[PDB]
RNA sequence: CGUCGUCAGCUCGUGCCGUGAGGUGUUGGGUUAAGUCCCGCAACGAGCGCAACCCCCGCCGUUAGUUGCCAGCGGUUCGGCCGGGCACUCUAACGGGACUGCCCGCGAAAGCGGGAGGAAGGAGGGGACGACGUCUGGUCAGCAUGGCCCUUACGGCCUG
RNA sequence: UUCCCGGGCCUUGUAC
C-alpha cells in the first residue's frame, strides 16, 4: 500500500504550484504563515460556494489572490458588495492590499475537489454509501474524464467496523508522469466519527 | 486479384461471432496506418515509436485483408473444412454458406457447397482458386 | 502540545535561553525547521499539496 | 549466479614489466585500497630478489607460481547429513587464484620484521620448493587422493 | 599548431596542448616526475604516446584540474588519445583496439538512506 | 555599467524574464552584456515518511533557485526609463545595481 | 507509514464450451528482471500492474560569457596581476545521440553467438515510482474525530 | 543448485 500525493509526484510537470511567489529565508516563513492563515479563512468562509482552488500571487508587496468557484453567484452577491467585506477582511487580516478575483470552473463534475465534497455532503447526509460512488463515477465519466476513480474510507452506515468501498471506470494511471490526474480529498463529519473520500479523474495525456 | 477479402495467417478465434471486437482491432489499425503517415509523430521519442512500429507490425500482419469487410461476410470459402473446423462452426452458426475444397478426410455434411479435391499439392488449389476468381472477375 | 503550552511559547520568558520554536500549524516541538517553522509531517503535508513554491520532490 | 556464468574481469597488465600475472600479485598483496604502498613492496622485494640472486626475479616469481600451483582440491558434500571431501579438479583460473592467494598468505605468515623481506624470502624459497605455501600445497595434495574412494561422487 | 585534447574521469577534468617539440611534457608549469612524485602509476598517462612511435616528437602542456591523483592520470591519458587523434584521423585505425578512445564512466554510487554507504546494510542479529 | 539580477524558483519564468528584459534593453540603443546563467543554489530536506516511526522511509524535497545576469552597458536615459516600468511575472524577482 | 515486495501478479468486456456451480482467456513449448515477448491453442482484447513518459551521471552541438576561464597577443613590482579575448574547462537553458539501428552466421519467430561504426551495445549506471490485498500491523503523545472519564483538579503558574 | 533461509507458478489427499 502507502501510495504517494499524486499531485506531490507531477509539480514539475502537468501540473503547478499553488502558491506562485519568491521569498528569502529572511521572509519565506512570514509569507508561508500568513498565506496559509488567508487560505484557512477563505475555506472556512467559501465552503458554501463550492470552493476548488485558492491561488496565491505576490508581486510586490501586495497579494493577488484567485478563487476557483463553481458558481461565482455566491461570493460576488446581489451587485458585488459580499466579495467588498470579503476584500476587506483579508485586508484587516494582512495589510498589504490584497487584490481578490474570481474565476468559475467549466463543467464542474470534471474537479476533483467538487466531487470530493459533493461525495462528503453525500455522506453526511446519511446516503447509501455504494449507490452514491457508482452515481458519483458515471457523472463524471458522461463529461469526457477519460477516468475516474473514487474511494472511502471507513466506518460505512455507522457500523462496528471500517471497511474501504471503492469504485472506478476508465483508465486511471497513476504510474505514469505524463497524465494530468486530478487528486481531490473531502472529509466528512457525522455522529459515528469521520470519514475520508478521495477522488481522481483522468484527463488525457501530454 | 479481387475485392473479395481473405484469412491466410492464423484463423483468430471469433472473427464471426464476435465480429464487432475485431472491428475494434481493425478500427486501431487504421489509427495507427494514419498516425504513422502524419506529420504530428515528431512527439513520443524514438522508443515509443519502436513500440508502435512493434504493434503495427503484428496487426498489419494479422489482421491484413480482413480490413476490407466492412460487415458481416455473404459467404465463405475455406480449402480445408477440417483445418479450418473453427471457421466452419462460426459460418454455420451465423447462417453463413460454406464453401470447400474437401478431401478424403473431410466432413460432407458440415459443407453447403463443396468441391471434393485436394488440400495438398498445390497444383490442384492453384487450378480450383485460379478458375473460381476468374468466375469472379467474369461476372462482375 | 497542550494549548497553555502553545501561547506559552509566544512570551518573552524573561531569560533568552527559554526561547524556543513550535510548529506554527500543529504545535509540535520536536522536528521544526526554521526556515519554514514546520514540523516535518506538516511539511510533508504542504509539500505534497503543492502549497510550497518552488519546493519539489528531490531526485538525483 | 543462477543463469550468468560471472565472466572474468580483465586486469590491466603492470607498466614496468607488461604482465597481468604481477598486476594479479600486487593487487592481492593489496590491502585498505592502497595501490601505491603495495607496489612499492613489491619493487623493493623484486630488487631484494636481483641483488640476492643474479638472474631477473620475474622468471623466478614465475617459476614459483607454476611451482606453487595445485591440480586436486577436496571439497565438501552434504548427504544424509554426512561429510565427502571428494576430491577434483581445478580450473587454471582456480590454480592461478588459491596460487596466489597461498603465496601473500605465506608472505605475511614469515617471523621476519619487514614485509618486503618477507615476501622476497617466500619468493625465493616457493621457487626451490620450501616454505609454508609449498608445504600447504602438499598438505591438500596429499588430503586429496587419499579419499579416491569417494571418486563416484562426481558432484 | 594547437593539437587539443579533453580528458575527462571521475570528476577528474583536463587540457592538453601537444606541439612539435624534443618530447617535453609539463603540468601546471611543473614537470610531470616531480608532480607525480612517488605515483608508480605515472608513466601509466604516456603509454597513448608509445604506442604511436611518438614521446620524441610532441612536448606537451597539461593543465588538468579536480578529482585525485589516479583520476589526474587517467584524465591526462584520455587528454593525450584525443589530441593525437586531432593530430591525424588514421591514428584511430591504432588506438581504437587498445582502449584509449573510450572514455570510462563509472563515478561514485549515491549514498542511499537505509545503508550505511550506498550498499551496506546495518548489521542486525539474534533473529 | 547597470548590472541586472534575477532571482527565481522556476527557470522558465526567469528565462522568459531575461528574454523580455534584454530584448527591450537591445531594442533601446546601446548593447548589452547578454544572459549570464549562474550556478543555481540548492536546499535539501530529508524527512521520514512515517508520523511516528520507521526512521528508514526519509523522503526527499528539494528547493532551488535559479540566477541570472544581464550587466547593460552604456546606459541611456529612455532605457532607463523603459527598466522599473514594464511589469514582471509572479514568480520572478529583480534586483538593480550600479 | 511499515511488511509481504519493486514480488509479479490481481481482474473485467465481448465471444466460445457445460443443464448448472463454473471454465477458457491467465494452460502448453521457449525466453526475459518481469502475465516481457514469440509459437501453439477457442479466443480477441482491455484495466490496475511491469516497461516507458520524469531527474541525475556519461559524449557532442546552439544561444550566454561575470564574480568563471586564459590557448594566441602587449605590458606585469611575474600572483590572470592589469590591458585584452570567449578559443578550452566551466556555468546554466534547448537539443542531438542507442533504436538489435548495419553485417556475417544459427533458428519458424521472440531471439543467440561474433563483428564494424560509436562516449556508451544488447534493460549504459543510479534515483523518484509500490497493484488487487494480507498482517484486528504501528500511531488517540504531530494532527483531525466517536464514545466514556476530571473540572478548587486528571486544569494552569513557578523552584528544585 | 546438493544442502540452509524466503518467495512464485504448475500438480495431488482431508475440511468450508
Ligand atoms: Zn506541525
Amino acid at each position: 500500500g502507502n501510495k504517494i500525493h499524486p499531485i506531490g509526484f507531477r509539480l514539475g510537470i502537468t501540473r503547478d504550484w499553488e502558491s506562485r511567489w519568491y521569498a528569502g529565508k529572511k521572509q519565506y516563513r512570514h509569507l508561508l504563515l500568513e498565506d496559509q492563515r488567508i487560505r484557512g479563512l477563505l475555506e472556512k468562509e467559501l465552503y458554501s460556494a463550492g470552493l476548488a482552488r485558492v491561488d496565491i500571487e505576490r508581486a510586490a508587496d501586495n497579494v493577488a489572490v484567485t478563487v476557483h468557484v463553481a458558481k461565482p453567484g455566491v461570493v460576488i452577491g446581489r451587485g458585488g458588495e459580499r466579495i467588498r467585506v470579503l476584500r476587506e477582511e483579508l485586508a484587516k487580516l494582512t495589510g498589504k492590499n490584497v487584490a481578490l478575483n474570481v474565476q468559475e470552473v467549466q463543467n464542474p463534475n470534471l474537479s476533483a475537489p467538487l466531487v470530493a465534497q459533493r461525495v462528503a455532503e453525500q455522506i453526511e447526509r446519511r446516503f447509501a454509501v455504494r449507490r452514491a460512488i457508482k452515481q458519483a463515477v458515471q457523472r463524471v465519466m458522461e463529461s469526457g474524464a477519460k477516468g475516474a476513480k473514487v474511494i472511502v474510507s471507513g466506518r460505512i452506515g455507522g457500523a462496528e467496523q471500517a471497511r474501504t468501498e471503492w469504485a472506478a471506470q476508465g483508465r486511471v494511471p497513476l504510474h505514469t508522469l505524463r497524465a494530468n490526474i486530478d487528486y481531490g480529498f473531502a472529509l466528512a463529519r457525522t455522529t459515528y466519527g469521520v470519514l475520508g473520500v478521495k477522488a481522481y479523474i483522468f484527463l488525457g495525456e501530454v | 486479384r479481387a475485392g473479395m477479402p481473405y484469412v491466410n495467417q492464423r484463423w483468430l478465434g471469433g472473427m464471426l461471432t464476435n465480429f464487432k471486437t475485431i472491428s475494434q482491432r481493425v478500427h486501431r489499425l487504421e489509427e495507427l496506418e494514419a498516425l504513422f503517415a502524419s506529420p504530428e509523430i515528431e512527439e513520443r521519442p524514438k522508443k515509443e515509436q519502436v513500440r508502435l512500429k512493434h504493434e503495427l507490425e503484428r496487426l498489419q500482419k494479422y489482421l491484413s485483408g480482413f480490413r476490407l469487410l466492412k460487415r458481416l461476410p455473404d459467404a465463405i470459402f475455406v480449402v480445408d473444412p477440417t483445418k479450418e473446423a473453427i471457421a466452419v462452426r462460426e459460418a454455420r452458426k451465423l447462417f453463413i454458406p460454406v464453401i470447400a475444397l474437401a478431401d478424403t478426410d473431410s466432413d460432407p455434411d458440415l459443407v453447403d457447397y463443396i468441391i471434393p479435391g485436394n488440400d495438398d499439392a498445390i497444383r490442384s488449389i492453384q487450378l480450383i482458386l485460379s478458375r473460381a476468381v476468374d468466375l469472379i472477375i467474369q461476372a462482375r | 502540545a497542550r494549548k497553555a503550552l502553545i501561547e506559552k511559547a509566544k512570551r518573552t520568558p524573561k531569560f533568552k535561553v527559554r526561547a524556543y520554536t513550535r510548529c506554527v500549524r500543529c504545535g509540535r516541538a520536536r522536528s521544526v525547521y526554521r526556515f519554514f517553522g514546520l514540523c516535518r509531517i506538516c511539511l510533508r503535508e504542504l509539500a505534497h499539496k503543492g502549497q510550497l513554491p518552488g519546493v519539489r520532490k528531490a531526485s538525483w | 549466479a543462477r543463469r550468468r556464468r560471472a565472466e572474468v574481469r580483465q586486469l590491466q597488465p603492470d607498466l614496468v614489466y607488461g604482465d597481468v600475472l604481477v598486476t594479479a600479485f600486487i593487487n592481492k598483496i593489496m590491502r585498505d585500497g592502497k595501490k601505491n604502498l603495495a607496489a612499492r613492496i613489491f619493487y623493493d622485494a623484486c630488487k631484494i630478489i636481483q641483488e640476492k640472486t643474479g638472474q631477473e626475479p620475474l622468471k623466478v616469481f614465475k617459476q614459483a607460481v607454476e611451482n606453487v600451483k595445485p591440480r586436486m582440491e577436496v571439497r565438501s558434500r552434504r548427504v544424509g547429513g554426512a561429510n565427502y571431501q571428494v576430491p577434483m579438479e581445478v580450473s587454471p583460473r582456480r590454480q592461478q587464484s588459491l596460487a596466489l592467494r597461498w603465496l601473500v598468505q605465506a608472505a605475511n605468515q614469515r617471523p621476519e620484521r619487514r614485509a618486503a623481506v618477507r615476501i622476497a624470502h617466500e619468493l625465493m624459497d616457493a621457487a626451490e620448493g620450501k616454505g609454508g605455501a609449498v608445504k600447504k600445497k602438499e598438505d591438500v595434495e596429499r588430503m586429496a587422493e587419499a579419499n579416491r574412494a569417494y571418486a563416484h561422487y562426481r558432484w | 599548431e594547437q593539437y587539443y585534447g579533453t580528458g575527462r574521469r571521475k570528476e577528474a577534468v583536463a587540457r592538453v596542448f601537444l606541439r612539435p617539440g624534443n618530447g617535453k611534457v609539463t603540468v601546471n608549469g611543473q614537470d610531470f616526475n616531480e608532480y607525480f612524485q612517488g605515483l608508480v602509476r605515472a608513466v601509466a598517462a604516456l603509454e597513448p604516446l608509445r604506442a604511436v612511435d611518438a614521446l620524441g616528437h610532441f612536448d606537451a602542456y597539461i593543465t588538468v584540474r579536480g578529482g585525485g591523483k589516479s583520476g589526474q592520470i587517467d584524465a591526462i591519458k584520455l587528454g593525450i588519445a584525443r589530441a593525437l587523434v586531432q593530430y591525424n584521423p588514421d591514428y584511430r585505425a591504432k588506438l581504437k583496439p587498445l582502449g584509449f578512445l573510450t572514455r570510462d564512466a563509472r563515478v561514485v554510487e549515491r549514498k542511499k538512506y537505509g545503508k550505511h554507504k550506498a550498499r551496506r546494510a546495518p548489521q542486525y542479529s539474534k533473529r | 555599467k547597470i548590472r541586472i539580477k534575477l532571482r527565481g524558483f522556476d527557470h522558465k519564468t526567469l528565462d522568459a524574464s531575461a528574454q523580455k528584459i534584454v530584448e527591450a534593453a537591445r531594442r533601446s540603443g546601446a548593447q548589452v552584456s547578454g544572459p549570464i546563467p549562474l550556478p543555481t543554489r540548492v536546499r535539501r530536506f530529508t524527512v521520514i515518511r512515517g508520523p511516528f516511526k520507521h526512521k528508514d522511509s526519509r523522503e526527499h524535497f528539494e528547493l532551488r533557485t535559479h540566477n541570472r545576469l544581464v550587466d547593460i552597458i552604456n546606459p541611456n536615459r529612455k532605457t532607463i526609463e523603459q527598466l522599473m516600468t514594464l511589469d514582471l511575472p509572479t514568480g520572478v524577482e529583480i534586483e538593480i545595481k550600479t
